[PDB]
């Protein structure tokens, strides 16, 4: 799966 | 709920909850500070984001493991179904209930561009994981509020951040996925992670060692992306 | 709730929880399944020990947490005692659900060893877990009742099962913990888990491969913690 | 601190 903006 | 504490303390709260990983209650912390009606700061906005991200991120870690056991099972009982449907049904929730606190009244209150467009792209990102699940023609409806957040967004973004904007580039990034895993258009998802890379690439001369870092580690990821999707 | 769900449903339903990671969900179909009055097989009680051991594990995790953190302000407001207080309640919620499984009427219809042995550990354990959270004259009477289900277990096992056997070791492994960490008795701690440990040994020779991993597992935890030990 | 029987 494409990897989306992380929680930071 | 959480009507009797103060603002103040609910943001407290959530930063504790969020040391605790105890994301579920950083989530409802955030949203009872929403319901008080200010306005919420940067950080403030990267909690909220935080908690409903962890949150919904558990819940479609689950529907995707239970929808592959079911999809098995299509090659024996109602049970797998039912218990993706009730996953489903807590997830559709917690969407709903992000997409609300966004309509009432984070989006309309939002006048500066970082604000606007933080909210514009998780209106983008909540209805995209509404999408992941949806089947129609609920499913195109979905994909096009999804697609229209994240296009006002962007718009915005370009006219009004610099390209290495770390929200800037989350939002392009997120747009990105939603192109290639959601819309079905993988050529549109690699133009923009391409175009998006390459201007942030050009403008990190602009900024500090500190920024630098926080640019590069969002463009890493399309990056990546761009290496899975070639 | 989950009165109206067949009970092989819902110990289907904990085994997909499982396999999704969703232990909140899993403890519940557990519970529901216990209420339905029947005993509980081997494998049934796995999937309610599993369930439990990861709900309050997370709640343990954070409780900790907070508990170091208000040890900190206290070298600024209610705020982390409020969190701290509230995360605890909820913890010794979910160990009275357990105990009250155990005691309506999980420990009363057990006749079996292997039965009988399992459910007097597990009433052990939450009430170890109750008194990690205690704090008195509560706490003696909680760590009393942690000590008396752990020996009434151990005597059972001692007389009933094979010194691998993995809920004896299991046993023995958590009994060796409560000395540790909750009676303040290392010395009772490390002998017991150096007789567990020799005695498994001296009866390996009796098992099969799988057998022999099974038991293997938990020696090592025992000799780990002797290692932490001395 | 000490490690206590694992969920398995």
């Amino acid at each position: 799966r494409s990897a989306s903006e992380p929680s930071l | 709920a959480m009507g009797s504490m103060e603002r103040a303390s609910l943001i407290q709260k959530a930063k504790l909850a969020e040391q605790a990983e105890r994301y579920e209650d950083m989530a409802a912390f955030m949203k009872g500070a929403v319901e008080k009606g200010e306005e919420l700061s940067c950080e403030e906005r990267n909690l909220l984001s935080v908690a409903y991200k962890n949150v919904v991120g558990g819940q479609r870690a689950a529907w995707r493991v239970l929808s592959s056991i079911e999809q098995k099972s299509n090659e024996k009982g109602p049970e797998v179904r039912e218990y993706r449907e009730k996953v489903e049904t807590e997830l559709q929730g917690v969407c709903d209930t992000v997409l609300g606190l966004l309509d009432s009244h984070l989006i309309k209150e939002a006048g500066d561009a970082e604000s606007r467009v933080f909210y514009l792209k998780m209106k983008g990102d909540y209805y995209r994981y509404l999408a992941e699940v949806a089947t129609g023609d609920d499913k195109k409806r979905i994909i096009d509020s999804a697609r229209s957040a994240y296009q006002e967004a962007m718009d915005i973004s370009k006219k009004e951040m610099p390209p290495t904007n770390p929200i800037r580039l989350g939002l392009a990034l997120n747009f990105s996925v939603f192109h290639y895993e959601i819309a079905n258009s993988p050529e549109e998802a690699i133009s923009l992670a391409k175009t998006t890379f390459d201007e942030a690439m050009a403008d990190l001369h602009t900024l500090s060692e500190d920024s630098y870092k926080d640019s590069t580690l969002i463009m890493q990821l399309l990056r990546d992306n761009l290496t899975l999707w070639t």
